[PDB]
């Protein structure tokens, strides 16, 4: 039951655009990654009072996570094996490069989910992922086997 | 003033096509923040590795 | 209970600044490492009448350890895995390079704790490490994988 | 007990003029109706952060209903029989044209109450309404039998 | 410029005494929003009935 | 009564970006906000209130509205050596000053009114360094004559 027990404990943060959650600002490994095209204030004064420019090539924000939020801010391993990574809308596993879930996960209002192991190790953040026949794919932003922060995008990607 | 202009052109273009490219090559690197690559020695305007 | 049993056995020495402990002069791997900004006398005549200049780039003193306490002083491995190194105010673990402990550890009057395995091996000594979030950092002085003595320090570390 | 069961569930919105509930913005048949001389912020980001001009002959603000509250807001009938319409400070009935309540309904901090059937049909909104001997009246904004939005006002109406 | 002035007077007065009166006659109508009256054909600057 | 009477009282915290740094307290008409304490307040009858500086005393004032009038912290000017009480403990001292046990908290506390068991405000916290075993209280209070004064030991505290 770690898909809901552990995740509810995590200090992700939703982005209410005039009360409307459009994505989750997840504080991940030091600095925070707001999905950038997701707009709106956030439920933390140490997060909504946080000026941030664009990591526009990946479409992310950054941090400036102050000294009163860090240090268990979803510490993780950069790489991933083909693991059962879980979150609110279910789990994922895929064997080569990507992330794909059963149908009907929900990308709208969801992009921002950090991609935690049962152990609780982030390997990605949601971007999207159109249905590929049966499953629903996942575009994400993740890290390389070298640790290099890349993003993974199938064709015809989802909004946030 | 033309010669002064084009260097200011070549300044701001060098600003963007350095600072953007200095903002990049740390966004791939300073977001993983362990990031073991001692080839920071290509920008040396965005600096301070993690001893690795 | 090795975080307090094994440690109390060790020959650490508090630095009383006119009776006021501000740090711990610990005797590690041959030489002694007194935190330099910590000042005051020490509870050992083999360490109190001992003159020492500055490792001011690291903010340490050095040894010059007399031969009487030699042959048992806190031998260690220079490297460290992601280990649960432990001491008086609890344990630390971090996955690559830094050192972070649960909040309320205390960094005042404590910098000088050697950083011991359950085995009892010093991979670091405290420099402080600001309150980061729900946990707290540790700036330290430690050793490279190559054995090179370095200091690790997050932004805006602590006093001693 | 429909005067509180149905009514608490209804999505009225009080207007805190610096904390001071002076009137109730109500979200009626699509568009929202603020008693306009009542001023202040409101407890909904869908509602607080919107600019609105003046229905000055009636003294009301206006639409400003984002599409998320659409599909459920206070559908009603323009007309009314002489029925027992209800809200927090009791019920109301009158035979010809108007609305009058038992004494002690409260005018201050009240103007903004929508005027709901037991069935749940908003026929008007409070404006005011002086004491009439035994009873207290109600100045209102309401709708004609033709559906034309009109205001029915006795002499010497109330603050809001 | 007097003749240009008075038409600008007659403009802005016509603005207010049209747009206010166009803001009115829909406030009685477009607040009930069913509002079955096909005598919108008096302003035709505030427009779009509800097929009724 | 050190907590029953006080929780019932209309004290008001000053959150500086959510961080309480002091309590605005509504004392006999005019409210006495600690001035160096900054931040908004949990009362809009109090938070939308512009107030100039009593900077010699380092306070603000009122200008308190009339809804809270007729019930606010009625008090006396003088004080015997009484066991005045609040959240972080009680206080007593014989002549001129106010001192409490250690650990009362100077930070995020300066703003507490200084209430009798009866519930009468003779002072408000300013600060006051640890005094060996006990801790001081720099305060603002009233003279025996009534003159509003501030009492200050050397090297007082932040708020």
């Amino acid at each position: 039951q770690r898909m809901c027990m552990k995740l509810e404990s995590d200090k992700t943060f939703p982005i209410m655009l005039n009360g409307q959650v459009n994505g989750y600002a997840c504080v991940v490994g030091g600095r925070v990654f707001k999905p950038l095209h997701v707009e709106g204030r956030i439920d933390n004064e140490q997060l909504a009072a946080i000026k941030l420019k664009k990591a526009s090539i990946y479409d992310l924000e950054y941090g400036d996570v102050p000294q009163c939020m860090k240090s268990d801010t979803l510490q993780y391993t950069s790489d991933k094996p083909p693991g059962f990574y879980n979150w609110h809308h279910g789990a994922v596993q895929y064997e080569n490069n990507r992330f794909t879930v059963p149908r009907g996960v929900g990308g709208k209002g969801d992009s921002g989910r950090p991609i935690l192991d049962n152990k609780g190790r982030v390997v990605a953040i949601v971007l999207g992922g159109v249905n590929e026949g049966s499953r629903t794919a996942l575009s994400v932003v993740t890290w390389n086997q070298k640790g290099v922060t890349v993003k993974d995008t199938p064709e015809g990607s989802e909004p946030w | 003033c033309t010669c002064v202009a084009i260097i200011m052109v070549s300044c701001v273009t060098s600003v963007w096509l350095l600072c953007r490219t200095r903002n990049l090559c740390i966004t791939p690197y300073k977001l993983a923040p362990n990031a073991q690559v001692p080839i920071l020695l290509a920008l040396l305007c965005c600096i301070k590795p993690t001893r690795a």
